[PDB]
């Protein structure tokens, strides 16, 4: 009776930071504990993670565990209440590549008299070699929008939207595309204004 | 030889794939064994990585998902069609291919339903190897 005590039980990712997450189930109980383990997709033996052992609080940090970008993954949390009560539950199968949300880029906005400068940062992930999103994704690329709608997108890191009436308030969204990865980003935003035109006679 | 990009650019299609392979896997008990990764690139170079997985494309097409046609619907019946179209444009590797056949023979039905969970490890392996 395993969906009484646990359910829910899931990798929470965002930028390859993956932390395993559980709820309790309906029939109890105030007294429970939690330990978790994890293994490789296609090995053997499950690992315990230290420090997720006999744990009160519902997640657990497997981001480094989880790091290998060549491999899959499940873990599982075994629920044990005071009474004895015990239950196990396996994550689904875990695929970072697929699973991991992309967040909104950082991104520098930049005034100047009749144009906006954009500059979109790489974007560092957990995953060791650091390697940026830029550096997992060959095929990434940047969708710029300027709402005056005017529209820039590339590899490249720079963009200026020119033509534009000075002193006068624009947004900007510049979103993150993996299309092979049917992966989107929601947008960053940016709400600015072009310089004054101080040009006189 | 090769698949155009364009292919891989349909968020739809990629995604009902995705979501074929994970309906499968849902009935994958079998953690221990992985199909798709790691050996079947051994001794086979990137250039002839697409070849390869047309090769292991045209096994799961002809002896997987055929015999699995009832399962795993509506998924099954719009991700085929798709995959045998992209088998169309393509129309020691032996021996790589061999041991994934035989892995899934090995493991009897639940081989064949393993082989149907793996399909992103198939398909994205089929992007990286073929644009």
């Amino acid at each position: 009776d395993p969906s009484d005590l646990l359910q829910h039980v899931k990798f929470q990712s965002s930028n390859f930071e993956n932390i395993l997450t559980w709820d309790s189930g309906p029939e109890g109980t105030p007294d429970t504990v939690y330990s978790i383990e994890y293994k490789t997709y296609g090995e053997r033996d499950w690992v315990a993670k230290k420090g997720c052992q006999r744990i009160t609080r519902k997640s657990c940090n497997l981001t480094v565990e989880t790091g290998n970008l060549t491999e899959l993954y499940y873990a599982r949390v075994t629920a044990v209440s005071a009474g004895g009560r015990s239950a196990t539950k396996m994550t689904d199968r875990f695929s970072s590549l697929q699973h991991t949300t992309l967040k909104p880029p950082d991104v520098t906005c930049i005034s100047k008299v009749r144009s906006i400068q954009m500059i979109v940062h790489p974007t560092p992930t957990p995953i060791r070699a650091r390697l940026t999103l830029e550096d997992i994704f060959h095929d990434l690329f940047y969708h710029l929008e300027l709402q005056v709608q005017m529209h820039l997108g590339g590899k490249q890191r720079e963009y200026e939207f020119f033509g534009l009436t000075p002193d006068t308030e624009f947004l900007g969204t510049i979103m993150i595309l993996v299309p092979t990865w049917a992966k989107e980003s929601a947008p960053y935003m940016c709400r600015v204004k072009t310089l004054p035109d101080r040009t006189w006679t | 030889a090769r698949l155009d990009k364009s292919n891989f650019q349909q968020p739809y299609i990629t995604n009902r794939t995705f979501m074929l392979a994970k309906e499968a896997s849902l009935a994958d008990n079998n953690t221990d064994v992985r199909l798709i990764g790691e050996k079947l690139f051994h001794g086979v170079s990137m250039s002839e990585r697409c070849y390869l997985m047309k090769q292991v494309l045209n096994f799961t097409l002809e002896e997987v998902l055929f015999p699995q046609s009832d399962r795993f619907q509506p998924y099954m019946q719009e991700v085929v069609p798709f995959l045998a179209r992209l088998s169309n444009r393509l129309s020691h590797i032996q021996r790589n291919v061999q041991k994934l056949k035989d892995t899934v023979k090995k493991l009897g039905e639940s081989g064949e339903i393993k082989a149907i969970g793996e399909l992103d490890l198939l398909f994205m392996s089929l992007r990286n190897a073929c644009i």
